[PDB]
C-alpha cells in the first residue's frame, strides 16, 4: 500500500507518552488492586 | 572469452518443489524409524524387562516394611 | 446527528465499527479474567479464594472471549464491514434489524457483569452444567443473570445469522452466482446457517435449565425422573457446532489475506475450500458427545463419536494444504498481517491435530477434564481464531480508517504475542498428560514449574495487549492517509477507497453473462 | 360465490415498486434487476456500460465457470479492456430521470 | 439516486427501543424470581409491545404507503420469514428431544414407566382431538383466504380469514380450560414439566400467530393488500401453519404416544 | 498442453504484430512473468522490438531488469539471455539497465 | 503420582493403562510428524524468489491430499477402536466397591458382604506428616486386593464429580441418580492417587482419591477391622 | 443352592456402564419375591440371591430412601 | 509525482516486481527539456546519452527492479523492541511476586522435599520410567 | 449528510491526539480494570 | 369502508425530510418519547436495582 | 537517506538483547520463585518414617 | 394417498371454501360433539405423597409459593394433599 507521510506526525517523545500513558492505564488500577488483596481477604 | 552455455530456464519452481517434496518424505520415514526406536520400541521394551521377573509379593514387602501402608505395618 | 448517526444505524459500516469498537472493549475484559487465572496459578496456594471466586473469573472469562470478543469482532465488524462491499450490495438485507443485532450486546454484557456482582457469581464452567448451576448449590440471581445474559446474546446472533443468509442469498449482482462469491463471503454464509441451527438448541436447554431453577420443573432433576446428562445433549449439541462459528469466519480471513500478500489473484483450489467449509460445517452437527466421553456412553456409541469427529480432519486438512499452494510461487509480502496468517496455519494445525488426539475416546478417559483439553482449545482460539482477528484487523484497518498502522510497531506486536501464547499454551500439555485437572485453583507441588512458566507467559501476552492498544492510538495520531492499495482487480472491498463512502454501490456494478 | 373490491397493483403500486413494474412492461431495466448480455466484446463491437455517472464498476467473468471475478472502474470515454482477458467495454453515460 | 432495486432504511430508534425492551424483561424477570417484584418485568413488556407496534408499522409505512417493496426487496423478505420459522422449528427440537429423553428410559424415581407412577394422563381422544381438528380446520380456512385474496375477492377474504382467526381463539380458550381441569402441573415431574413447558410455548405460538393474522385482517380491511402483492399475509400463512404442524408432533407425541 | 516450442512461437507472434498497442505490450509482458520460466531469448528480442515501434525506450531496459528478476537466484540465466540479445541491444542502441546504474540499490 | 517436571503420562499401573500409553506413541507420532511437514512445507513456500502466480490446477493434488489423511485416519482409528472395545469386554470381577461423590469428599462401600462404608477427605495443609504430599493425601484411603478384578460404581448425592485414577486409565463420572460402572485392575501393591474431575464447588480442588493396593489377605483383615 | 458368593455377576440385560436398571431390578425382585413367600406360606431364603445381588450393587442411601418409601406407602414401583 | 486521495478510482501507478509495466507512467507532466527528450526518443536510441537514458526511465518508472527489492534493518528494531517488551515483562513479574504473592507452602522447605522424595521411593512411584526407575536402589543412590 | 472520509467515519473524535490518549486509556482501561474490581468488591462482601 | 390507501401514499411521500418514524405527524412524536422516555428511564432503574442487589441486605 | 533502523538497528537490537537476559536471569534467580525441579539427581532422600 | 375425494380441474377459493364448510367445519362440530359429552368432573384419585410430583426446590414467585399457576383446588393437590 502506499500512503501520504503523516498530517500530524508523533515523534519518538510523542510516542513515548503515548506508550507510558497507555501501559500506566492497564497497570497502575490493576496493580491497586492486587496490592491490597490482603487488605480485601482478611477484611 | 566464451559465450556462457544455455541453463534450465523453464519450471525452476516446479523442479525446486519436486526436489524438496521428496526430500521431506525421506526425513519422515528417517524420523518415524529414530521414533519407533527412541520412544515406542524404548517404552515397549522398559515394561516387559519390568515385569519379566517382577515379583509383587516382594515388591509389598517392601514397602511394608518401609511403612506406607495403612491396611499393613 | 450524532445519536441518529450513531445510536439509531440502518449502515452496514458503521455497525460493523460498532462491533468492532464493542468486541475490542470485551477483549480487555477478556483479558483482564485470563491473567486473574493465571495470577492464581502462578505458585503454589491461594491467592483470590477457594474454587468459588477462581470459577466465577474462569466462567467469565471464557462467556466474554467467545460471545463478546471473537463473535461480535468476525461475524459483526468483519461480516457487517466487508460482505456488502465483496458482492457490490447497497447495504444487507435488514439494515434495520442488523442494527438491534448491535444493541442487543451491551445489554447481553451487563447481564453478565450483573451475574458477577450478586451473591457469589456464577461459578459453573460456561458450560453451566446442573446440579451446580442449579437453585439448591446455586441459590439466588447470578446463574439466572448468566442464563438470560445468554438468551440476549442468542437472540442478536440468530437474528444476524437471518441477515447475513438473505443477504448473501438475494443481494449478489444478477450474473454472480454462489461460486463467483469471494471465500469470506462464504465462510460468513456457513457460520450463519450454523448459528442459525445452533442456538435455538442452546435456547431450549438454557430455558430448561431457567424453569428447574424457578418454575419447579425436574427437566435435569432425577427427583422428578430428570436427567442431568439431557442438558450435556442439548448444551454441546450447540457448543460442538459453536466451535465451527468461532473458526469459520477465520478460515475465510486467511483465504483472503494469504491470496493477498502472496500477491496472487485467488487461493488455490476454490471449489475444493467451498466444499472444504461446507463439509465442516455439515460434520459439526453429527459429533457433539465427543464432549461426553466419561459420562456413562455405550461403547458403540462412543466408537461412533470418535469415527465422526476423526474425518473432519480431511476437509479440515484441504484447507491447510491449500493455503500453502496458495503461497506456493507468490511474490511473498511480508506485511504483519502475513505474518498473523502464517502464525495460524501452523499453529491452528497443532491444535486440530491435538483435536485428534482428544476425539479417540479411549484416550480421552485419562485426558478429559485435564489441561491437555486447555492446551488444545487455545491453540485454536488463541493460536487460531484470535490470530486471524489479528491478521485481518491490521489488513482491513486502512480500509476502515483510511490511516496505515505503523509497520515495524505491528511486527514487534505480532513478535511479542507469538511468544506470549507459546509459552502460555504449550507446557500446558504435559500438565494434560501428567494429570492436572480442570478449574483448579491450585494444584499438588509436582505441577508447579509447568503452571509458573505458563503464567509468565500469559503477562507476555499482556504486554501484547497493551502495546497493540498504543498501536492503534499513534495510528489515529499521525494521521497517514492511504493513496494506492494493490490487487484490487481480485479485491472489491478497497475498490470505493479508504474509508468507502457512506453509501457505497449506490448505482450497481455491471457484470454480463456472456 | 365471487365480488371484487380488493386493489390491483396496476391501480395501488407506487414508489419504486410502481416505477420497475412500469419499466419492467415496457422491456426496460432502469433498476438493474437483470444480468446483461455480453456483446462479443472487440473494440468495433464493445460492451455498453449504461451509467448514471461518469464512471461504473465493471465487474468481468472472464470465462464461463470462473470463480474469479476482475472488478475495475470504467470511466467515461474510449473504450477500457479488462485487464485479465482484454474484452472491451464502453461507459454510455447519463439520464435515467423521466 | 439509486439504481439498484433495494430499500435503504430510514434511520430508526426501535432497533435501540426493543434492545432496552430485552434488557428490561430480562431483569424484570430475574427482579420477579429473586426480589419479589414486578415493576421492571411489566416496563419491559411495555416498552416491548411499543417498538413491535411502532417498528412493524414503519414496515406498512415504508411498503403499502411509500412502495419500497419491490419484487426483489420482497424476495429478500421471504428468505427472512423462512429462515425464522426454521430458527422456530429447532427451538422446538430441544423440547421434543427433552421429552423423548425421558419417556423413552423412565428412571427408577418415576416407577421406571412412562407415564410416571401417579399420572393420570388426558384422554387424547376428548379435548385434544377437538384442538386438532380446530387446528386442521383453521388450515384449511386460511388457504380457502389466501385464494380469494389472488383471485381479488375482498369479502370472501375477509370472511374465511375470520373463521381462520375465530378458530385460532377457540383453541386458545379449550388449552386454557384443560390447563386449569388439568389434575397434573408443571411441578409433577418431568412429565409435568415436557408437557407444560412445550405446549405452554406452542400456545404461545397459537397466541402471536393469532394476533399476526388479525393485523393482516385490519389492513385488509383498509385495502393495504393487492390481489398479487401481500407478504404480510403470505408470511402470518407460513407461520399459521408451522403453529399447526407444531400442534400434529405434540398431540402424536406427548399426547397420544406419550400416555 | 503445448511444447515448450508452440509456447515459444505464440508469443514471439504475439509482440511481433507490427500495430501492437501499448496496452497490448504492457498486458503481454505482465501475464508472461506469472508463469514458473524466464522467457526464451528469441520472445524478449520480440518484445524489445514492440518497444521500438512503440517508441519506448524505457519499457525496454524494465523488460531486462524482469527477466534478471524471473531467474530468483540462478545468477547464470540473465547473463546469457543478454550474451544471446547483444546483437538486438547492438542493432537498436538499447541500453542494459547494468549500464545505466540502475542495478545500484 | 505425579513427579516434578513431568512431560507425560503417569507410569502405567494397569495393563489398560499400558496399552493407552502405546496407542498414544503412535498418535504422539502421527502427531509431529504432520506438524513438522506443515512446518517444514510452509518454510519451503517462503524461501525462494522465483514466483508462479497464474491459476494452477487443483484436482490432481486434492487427490494425494484426501486420500493420504483417510489412511493415515484409519490407522489411528483401528488400535484406538482396538482398545475401546478391550476395555468394554467382560472379565467377571471378585469384589464391587461403590463410591460417592458429595461436596467435598468422597465415601465408599464395600457392601458384598458386611456394611462396611466410610468417608474420605483431603488432609488439610497444616496436618501432613513429613514425607506427606500437599492436595493429595486422605485420612481413610480406599483398600483393594492387588492382582484382581474388582468393579467400581461410582454416582453422586449432590452436584456432578468425576473420580479418576491417572495410573490406572480410569476416570468416570459421578451423577446423581445414576450408578456408572468401570473396572480396575492393579498389577501392583502401592498408592495409587486421583483427584475430582468435574467442577463442583468451593471445594473441587481439594477432594483427592487414594487407592492402596495390598494382597488379598491383607485386604479381607483391614476389611473387617473396619465393620 | 449355589454359593460361595463373592459378587454380583455380569447380566446379559445390563451390558453397558450405566447399571442403574441392575440395582433397581433386583430391588424390585428381592421385594417381589419377599411379598409372594411372605404371605403364601413359603419362605424369604428362597429371595436370598436378589438380596445379595442388589446389596452388592445399590448405594445404601437408595436402599435406605427406597425402604423409607415402601414403609411411607410412597415407593413408585410395582411390588 | 503527485498521488491524490480523490483519484481512488483511476489507474495508478505502482512499483511490483511481478506487475513489472503499470497503467501509467510515473511522470506524465513534461517540462520543455524532457518534450524534447521524448522527440528524440523517437529516432534511433543509439543518438541518446546515458543521461538522456536514465531520465527517460526515471520519467516512465519511480523506482528500477534493484530499488524496489532492496533489503532493509528493520529486522534489528523488530527483534530488539520485542525483546525489550518481553523483558519489559519480567518487571511485572518482579513487582507481582514482591508485593503480591505471600509465602509458598511449608512443603516446598528442603527437608520436607527431601522426606516426601525418600516416601515417593519407597512407595515406588513411577518404577518403570519415571522417577523411582531413576533410582538405584542396590547403591541406594541416584542412576548415572 | 454526514461526514466522510478518515477520521470523520467514526463516534469518537480524532481531532486533537492527546484527547484522544484519554479517551482510549479510559474506554480500554475501564475493560481492564473492571474485573480487578469486581474480585475486589466479592472479597470485600465475604 | 372505503379504499383511502391513496390519501396515505400522498400523506408518507410529502418531500418534508421527515424520517418514517415521525412522517403521520405530531402523534409520532408523542408515541417516540414517551417509549424512548419508558426504556431510557427503566434502563436507569434496572441499574439501581443491580446496585442494590450487588450488597446482603444482611 | 539512511533510514530509522539504518540509524538505530543496531543498538536497539543490542540493548533489547542484553536488557532482556538481564532482567529474566534476575528474575529466575535472585527473587525466591520456586520452580520446583526435579529431585532426581539433585535431593539426597532423608528418613521420614 | 387420494383420501377418497375428486375434482382437480384447478386451484381455487370456491374449492378451498368448499373444503372449509363440506369437511373441516363439519369435523370441529363432530369432534366438539364428542368432546362435550365426555366432560363432567372425573373422581378426583386418592391423594399420594409420591416424592416425584408436588415438586418444591423454591417457592413460586406469586400466591403463597406453594400454589401452581392454574391451580384447580378441586384436582390439583397440594405437597401436603387436597384443599379442604
Ligand atoms: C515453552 C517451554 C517448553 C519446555 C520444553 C520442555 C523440555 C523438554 C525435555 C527434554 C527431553 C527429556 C526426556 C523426557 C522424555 C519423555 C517422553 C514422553 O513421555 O512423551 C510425551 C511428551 C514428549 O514431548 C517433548 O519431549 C517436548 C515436545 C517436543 C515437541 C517439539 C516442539 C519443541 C518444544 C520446545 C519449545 C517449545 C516451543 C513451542 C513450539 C511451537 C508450538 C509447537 O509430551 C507431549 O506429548 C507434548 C505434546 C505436544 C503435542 C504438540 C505437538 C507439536 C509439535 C510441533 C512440531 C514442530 C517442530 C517444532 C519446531 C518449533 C519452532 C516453531
Ligand atoms: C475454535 C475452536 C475449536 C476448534 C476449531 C476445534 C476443533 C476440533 N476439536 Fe476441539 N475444543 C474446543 C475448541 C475447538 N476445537 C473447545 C473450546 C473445547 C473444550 C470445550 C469445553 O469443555 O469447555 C474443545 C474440546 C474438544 C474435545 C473434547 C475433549 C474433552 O473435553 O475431553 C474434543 C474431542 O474430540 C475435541 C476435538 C476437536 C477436533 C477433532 C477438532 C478438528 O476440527 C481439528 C481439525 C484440524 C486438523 C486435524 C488439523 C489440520 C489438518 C491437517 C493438516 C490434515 C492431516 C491431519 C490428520 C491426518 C489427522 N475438542
Ligand atoms: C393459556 C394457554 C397458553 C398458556 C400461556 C399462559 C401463560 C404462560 C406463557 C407461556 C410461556 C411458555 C412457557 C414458559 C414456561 C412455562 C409456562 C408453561 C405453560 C403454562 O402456563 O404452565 C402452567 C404453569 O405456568 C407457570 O408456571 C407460569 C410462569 C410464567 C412465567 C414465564 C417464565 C419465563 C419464560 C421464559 C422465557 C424465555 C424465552 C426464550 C427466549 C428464546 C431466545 C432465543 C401450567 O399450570 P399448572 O398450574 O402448573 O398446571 C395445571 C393444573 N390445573
Ligand atoms: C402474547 C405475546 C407476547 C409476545 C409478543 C408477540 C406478539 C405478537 C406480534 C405478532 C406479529 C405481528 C407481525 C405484524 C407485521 C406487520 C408488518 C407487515 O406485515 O409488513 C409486510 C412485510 O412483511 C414483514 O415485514 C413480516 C415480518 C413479521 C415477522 C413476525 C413473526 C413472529 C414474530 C413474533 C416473535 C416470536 C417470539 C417467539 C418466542 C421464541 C409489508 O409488506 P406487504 O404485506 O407485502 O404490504 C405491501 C403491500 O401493501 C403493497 O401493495
Ligand atoms: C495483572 C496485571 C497487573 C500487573 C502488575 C502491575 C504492576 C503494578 C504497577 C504499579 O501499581 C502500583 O503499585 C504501587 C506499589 O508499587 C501501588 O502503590 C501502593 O504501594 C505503596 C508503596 O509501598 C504506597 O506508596 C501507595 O500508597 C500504594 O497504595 C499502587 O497502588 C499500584 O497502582
Ligand atoms: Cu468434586 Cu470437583
Ligand atoms: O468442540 O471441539
Ligand atoms: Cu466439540
Ligand atoms: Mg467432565
Ligand atoms: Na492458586
Ligand atoms: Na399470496
Ligand atoms: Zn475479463
Amino acid at each position: 500500500i502506499t500512503a501520504k507521510p503523516a498530517k500530524t506526525p508523533t515523534s519518538p517523545k510523542e510516542q513515548a507518552i503515548g506508550l507510558s500513558v497507555t501501559f500506566l492505564s492497564f497497570l497502575l488500577p490493576a496493580g491497586w488492586v492486587l496490592y491490597h488483596l490482603d487488605n480485601y481477604k482478611k477484611s | 572469452s566464451t559465450a556462457l552455455a544455455k541453463p534450465q530456464m523453464r519450471g525452476l519452481l516446479a523442479r525446486r518443489l519436486r526436489f524438496h517434496i521428496v526430500g521431506a518424505f525421506m526425513v519422515s520415514l528417517g524420523f518415524a524409524t529414530f521414533y519407533k526406536f527412541a520412544v515406542a520400541e524404548k517404552r515397549k521394551k522398559a515394561y516387559a524387562d519390568f515385569y519379566r521377573n517382577y515379583d509383587s509379593m516382594k515388591d509389598f514387602e517392601e514397602m511394608r516394611k518401609a511403612g506406607i501402608f495403612q491396611s499393613a505395618k | 446527528m450524532f445519536i441518529n448517526r450513531w445510536l439509531f444505524s440502518t449502515n452496514h459500516k458503521d455497525i460493523g465499527t460498532l462491533y468492532l469498537l464493542f468486541g475490542a472493549w470485551a477483549g480487555m475484559v477478556g483479558t483482564a479474567l485470563s491473567l486473574l487465572i493465571r495470577a492464581e496459578l502462578g505458585q503454589p496456594g491461594t491467592l483470590l479464594g477457594d474454587d468459588q471466586i477462581y470459577n466465577v473469573v474462569v466462567t467469565a472469562h471464557a462467556f466474554v472471549m467467545i460471545f463478546f470478543m471473537v463473535m461480535p469482532i468476525m461475524i459483526g465488524g468483519f461480516g457487517n464491514w466487508l460482505v456488502p462491499l465483496m458482492i457490490g450490495a447497497p447495504d444487507m438485507a435488514f439494515p434495520r434489524m442488523n442494527n438491534m443485532s448491535f444493541w442487543l450486546l451491551p445489554p447481553s454484557f451487563l447481564l453478565l457483569l450483573a451475574s458477577s456482582m450478586v451473591e457469589a457469581g456464577a461459578g459453573t464452567g460456561w458450560t453451566v452444567y446442573p446440579p451446580l448451576a442449579g437453585n439448591l448449590a446455586h441459590a439466588g440471581a447470578s446463574v439466572d443473570l448468566t442464563i438470560f445474559s445468554l438468551h440476549l446474546a442468542g437472540v442478536s446472533s440468530i437474528l444476524g445469522a437471518i441477515n447475513f443468509i438473505t443477504t448473501i442469498i438475494n443481494m449478489k449482482p444478477p450474473a454472480m452466482s454462489q461460486y463467483q462469491t469471494p471465500l469470506f463471503v462464504w465462510s460468513v454464509m456457513i457460520t450463519a446457517v450454523l448459528l442459525l441451527l445452533s442456538l435455538p438448541v442452546l435456547a431450549a436447554g438454557i430455558t430448561m435449565l431457567l424453569t428447574d431453577r424457578n418454575l419447579n420443573t425436574t427437566f435435569f432433576d432425577p427427583a422428578g425422573g430428570g436427567d442431568p446428562i439431557l442438558y450435556q445433549h442439548l448444551f454441546w449439541f450447540f457448543g460442538h457446532p459453536e466451535v465451527y462459528i468461532l473458526i469459520l469466519p477465520g478460515f475465510g480471513m486467511i483465504s483472503h489475506i494469504v491470496t493477498y500478500y502472496s500477491g496472487k489473484k485467488e487461493p488455490f483450489g476454490y471449489m475444493g475450500m467451498v466444499w472444504a467449509m461446507m463439509s465442516i460445517g455439515f460434520l459439526g452437527f453429527i459429533v457433539w458427545a465427543h464432549h461426553m466421553f466419561t459420562v456413562g456412553m455405550d461403547v458403540d456409541t462412543r466408537a461412533y463419536f470418535t469415527s465422526a469427529t476423526m474425518i473432519i480432519a480431511i476437509p479440515t486438512g484441504v484447507k491447510v494444504f491449500s493455503w500453502l499452494a496458495t503461497l506456493h510461487g507468490g511474490n511473498i509480502k511480508w506485511s504483519p498481517a502475513m505474518m498473523w496468517a502464517l502464525g495460524f496455519i501452523f499453529l491452528f494445525t497443532v491444535g486440530g491435530l491435538t483435536g485428534i488426539v482428544l476425539a479417540n475416546s479411549s484416550l480421552d478417559i485419562v485426558l478429559h477434564d485435564t489441561y491437555y483439553v486447555v492446551a488444545h482449545f487455545h491453540y485454536v482460539l488463541s493460536m487460531g481464531a484470535v490470530f486471524a482477528i489479528m491478521g485481518g484487523f491490521v489488513h482491513w484497518f486502512p480500509l476502515f480508517s483510511g490511516y496505515t498502522l505503523n509497520d515495524t510497531w505491528a511486527k514487534i506486536h505480532f513478535a511479542i504475542m507469538f511468544v506470549g501464547v507459546n509459552m502460555t499454551f504449550f507446557p500446558q500439555h504435559f500438565l494434560g498428560l501428567s494429570g492436572m485437572p480442570r478449574r483448579y485453583s491450585d494444584y499438588p507441588d509436582a505441577y508447579t514449574m509447568w503452571n509458573t512458566i505458563s503464567s509468565m507467559g500469559s503477562f507476555i501476552s499482556l504486554t501484547a495487549v497493551m502495546l497493540m492498544v498504543f498501536i492503534i492510538w499513534e495510528a489515529f495520531a499521525s494521521k497517514r492517509e492511504v493513496l494506492t492499495v494493490d490487487l484490487t482487480t481480485t479485491n472489491l472491498e478497497w475498490l470505493n477507497g479508504c474509508p468507502p463512502p457512506y453509501h457505497t454501490f449506490e448505482e450497481p456494478t455491471y457484470v454480463n453473462l456472456k | 360465490a365471487s365480488g371484487g373490491g380488493v386493489p390491483t397493483d396496476e391501480e395501488q403500486a407506487t414508489g419504486l415498486e410502481r416505477e420497475v413494474m412500469l419499466a419492467a412492461r415496457k422491456g426496460q431495466d432502469p433498476y438493474n434487476i437483470l444480468a446483461p448480455k455480453a456483446t462479443s466484446g472487440t473494440k468495433e463491437d464493445p460492451n455498453l456500460v449504461p451509467s448514471i455517472t461518469n464512471k461504473r464498476i465493471v465487474g468481468c467473468i472472464c470465462e464461463e465457470d470462473n470463480s474469479t471475478v476482475i472488478w475495475f472502474w470504467l470511466h467515461k470515454g474510449e473504450a477500457q479492456r479488462c485487464p485479465s482477458c482484454g474484452t472491451h467495454y464502453k461507459l454510455v453515460p447519463h439520464q435515467l430521470a423521466h | 439516486h439509486q439504481t439498484h432495486a433495494y430499500h435503504m432504511v430510514n434511520p430508526s430508534p426501535w432497533p435501540l427501543t426493543g434492545a432496552l425492551s430485552a434488557l428490561l424483561m430480562t431483569s424484570g424477570l430475574t427482579m420477579w424470581f429473586h426480589f419479589n417484584s414486578m415493576t421492571l418485568l411489566m416496563i419491559g413488556l411495555t416498552t416491548n409491545m411499543l417498538t413491535m407496534y411502532q417498528w412493524w408499522r414503519d414496515v406498512i409505512r415504508e411498503s403499502t404507503f411509500q412502495g419500497h417493496h419491490t419484487p426483489a426487496v420482497q424476495k429478500g423478505l421471504r428468505y427472512g420469514m423462512i429462515l425464522f420459522i426454521i430458527s422456530e422449528v429447532l427451538f422446538f427440537t430441544g423440547f421434543f428431544w427433552a421429552f423423548y429423553h425421558s419417556s423413552l428410559a423412565p428412571t427408577p424415581e418415576l416407577g421406571g414407566c412412562w407415564p410416571p407412577t401417579g399420572i393420570h394422563p388426558l384422554n387424547p381422544l376428548e379435548v385434544p382431538l377437538l384442538n386438532t381438528s380446530v387446528l386442521l380446520a383453521s388450515g384449511v380456512s386460511i388457504t380457502w383466504a389466501h385464494h380469494s385474496l389472488m383471485e381479488g375477492d375482498r369479502k370472501h377474504m375477509l370472511q374465511a380469514l375470520f373463521i381462520t382467526i375465530t378458530l385460532g381463539v377457540y383453541f386458545t380458550l379449550l388449552q386454557a380450560s384443560e390447563y386449569y381441569e388439568a389434575p397434573f402441573t408443571i411441578s409433577d415431574g418431568v412429565y409435568g414439566s415436557t408437557f407444560f413447558v412445550a405446549t405452554g410455548f406452542h400456545g404461545l405460538h397459537v397466541i402471536i400467530g393469532s394476533t399476526f393474522l388479525i393485523v393482516c385482517f385490519f389492513r385488509q380491511l383498509k385495502f393495504h393488500f393487492t390481489s398479487n402483492h401481500h407478504f404480510g399475509f403470505e408470511a402470518a400463512a407460513w407461520y399459521w401453519h408451522f403453529v399447526d404442524v407444531v400442534w400434529l408432533f405434540l398431540y402424536v407425541s406427548i399426547y397420544w404416544w406419550g400416555s | 498442453h503445448e511444447t515448450d516450442e508452440e509456447f515459444d512461437a505464440r508469443w514471439v507472434t504475439y509482440f511481433n504484430k507490427p500495430d501492437i498497442d501499448a496496452w497490448e505490450l504492457r498486458k503481454g509482458m505482465n501475464t508472461l512473468v506469472g508463469y514458473d520460466l524466464v522467457p526464451e531469448p528469441k520472445i524478449i528480442d520480440a518484445a524489445l522490438r514492440a518497444c521500438r515501434r512503440l517508441n519506448d525506450f524505457a519499457s525496454a531496459v524494465r523488460i531486462l531488469e524482469v527477466v534478471k528478476d524471473k531467474a530468483g537466484p540462478h545468477k547464470e540465466i540473465y547473463p546469457y539471455v543478454i550474451q544471446e540479445l547483444r546483437p538486438t541491444l547492438n542493432e537498436l542502441g538499447i541500453s542494459t539497465p547494468e549500464e545505466l546504474g540502475l542495478d545500484k540499490v | 503420582m505425579a513427579y516434578p517436571m513431568q512431560l507425560g503420562f503417569q507410569d502405567a499401573t494397569s495393563p489398560i493403562m499400558e496399552e493407552l500409553l502405546h496407542f498414544h506413541d503412535h498418535t504422539l507420532m502421527i502427531v509431529f510428524l504432520i506438524s513438522s511437514l506443515v512446518l517444514y512445507i510452509i518454510s519451503l513456500m517462503l524461501t525462494t524468489k522465483l514466483t508462479h502466480t497464474s491459476t494452477m490446477d487443483a484436482q490432481e493434488v486434492e487427490t494425494i491430499w484426501t486420500i493420504l489423511p483417510a489412511i493415515i485416519l484409519i490407522l489411528i482409528a483401528l488400535p484406538s477402536l482396538r482398545i475401546l472395545y478391550m476395555m468394554d469386554e467382560i472379565n467377571n470381577p471378585s469384589l464391587t466397591v461403590k463410591t460417592m461423590g458429595h461436596q467435598w469428599y468422597w465415601s465408599y462401600e464395600y457392601t458384598d458382604y458386611e456394611d462396611l462404608s466410610f468417608d474420605s477427605y483431603m488432609i488439610p495443609t497444616s496436618e501432613l506428616k513429613p514425607g506427606e504430599l500437599r492436595l493429595l493425601e486422605v485420612d481413610n484411603r480406599v483398600v483393594l486386593p492387588m492382582e484382581m478384578t474388582i468393579r467400581m460404581l461410582v454416582s453422586s448425592e449432590d452436584v456432578l464429580h468425576s473420580w479418576a485414577v491417572p495410573s490406572l486409565g480410569l476416570k468416570t463420572d459421578a451423577i446423581p441418580g445414576r450408578l456408572n460402572q468401570t473396572t480396575l485392575m492393579s498389577s501392583r501393591p502401592g498408592l495409587y492417587y486421583g483427584q475430582c474431575s468435574e467442577i463442583c464447588g468451593s471445594n473441587h480442588s481439594f477432594m483427592p482419591i487414594v487407592l492402596e493396593l495390598v494382597p488379598l489377605k491383607y485386604f479381607e483383615k483391614w476389611s473387617a477391622s473396619m465393620l | 443352592k449355589i454359593k460361595n458368593y463373592q459378587t454380583a455377576p455380569f447380566d446379559s440385560r445390563f451390558p453397558n456402564q450405566n447399571q442403574t436398571r441392575n440395582c433397581w431390578q433386583n430391588y424390585l425382585d428381592f421385594h417381589r419375591c419377599e411379598k409372594a413367600m411372605t404371605a403364601k406360606g413359603g419362605d424369604v431364603s428362597v429371595c436370598e440371591w436378589y438380596r445379595r445381588v442388589y446389596k452388592s450393587l445399590c448405594p445404601i442411601s437408595w436402599v435406605s430412601t427406597w425402604d423409607d418409601r415402601r414403609a411411607e406407602g410412597t415407593f413408585p414401583g410395582k411390588i | 509525482s503527485v498521488v491524490k486521495s480523490e483519484d481512488y478510482a483511476l489507474p495508478s501507478y505502482v512499483d511490483r516486481r511481478d506487475y513489472p509495466l503499470p497503467d501509467v507512467a510515473h511522470v506524465k507532466n513534461l517540462s520543455a527539456s524532457q518534450k524534447a527528450l521524448k522527440e528524440k526518443e523517437k529516432a534511433s536510441w543509439s543518438s541518446l546519452s546515458i543521461d538522456e537514458k536514465v531520465e527517460l526511465y526515471r520519467l516512465k518508472f519511480k523506482e528500477s527492479f534493484a530499488e524496489m527489492n532492496r533489503s532493509t534493518n528493520e529486522w534489528k528494531t523488530v527483534v530488539g523492541a520485542a525483546m525489550f517488551f518481553i523483558g519489559f515483562t519480567a518487571l511485572l513479574l518482579i513487582w507481582e511476586k514482591h508485593y503480591v504473592y505471600g509465602p509458598i507452602p511449608h512443603t516446598f522447605e528442603e527437608e520436607w522435599v527431601a522426606k516426601q522424595t525418600k516416601r515417593m521411593l519407597d512407595m515406588k512411584v513411577a518404577p518403570i520410567q519415571g522417577f523411582s526407575a531413576k533410582w538405584d536402589y542396590d547403591k541406594n543412590e541416584w542412576k548415572k | 449528510h454526514y461526514e466522510e472520509g478518515p477520521g470523520k467515519n467514526i463516534p469518537f473524535s480524532v481531532e486533537n491526539k492527546w484527547r484522544l490518549l484519554a479517551m482510549m486509556t479510559l474506554f480500554f482501561g475501564s475493560g481492564f480494570a473492571a474485573p480487578f474490581f469486581i474480585v475486589r468488591h466479592q472479597l470485600l462482601k465475604k | 369502508f372505503e379504499n383511502r390507501v391513496a390519501e396515505k401514499q400522498k400523506l408518507f411521500q410529502e418531500d418534508n425530510g421527515l424520517p418514517v418514524h415521525l412522517k403521520g405527524g405530531a402523534t409520532d412524536n408523542i408515541l417516540y418519547r414517551v417509549t424512548m422516555t419508558l426504556c431510557l428511564g427503566g434502563t436507569l432503574y434496572s441499574l439501581y436495582c443491580l446496585g442494590w442487589a450487588s450488597f446482603p441486605h444482611k | 537517506a539512511p533510514d530509522f533502523h539504518d540509524k538505530y538497528g543496531n543498538a536497539v537490537l543490542a540493548s533489547g538483547a542484553t536488557f532482556c537476559v538481564a532482567v529474566w536471569v534476575y528474575m529466575a534467580t535472585q527473587i525466591g520463585i520456586e520452580w520446583n525441579p526435579s529431585p532426581v539427581g539433585r535431593v539426597t532422600p532423608k528418613e521420614w518414617r | 394417498a387420494s383420501a377418497a375425494k375428486g375434482d382437480h380441474g384447478g386451484t381455487g377459493a370456491r374449492t378451498w371454501r368448499f373444503l372449509t364448510f363440506g369437511l373441516a367445519l363439519p369435523s370441529v362440530a363432530l369432534c366438539t360433539l364428542n368432546s362435550w359429552l365426555h366432560s363432567g368432573h372425573r373422581e378426583r384419585p386418592a391423594f399420594i405423597p409420591y416424592h416425584h410430583l408436588r415438586i418444591r426446590t423454591k417457592p413460586f414467585s406469586w400466591g403463597d409459593g406453594n400454589h401452581t399457576f392454574f391451580h384447580n383446588p378441586r384436582v390439583n393437590p397440594l405437597p401436603t394433599g387436597y384443599e379442604k
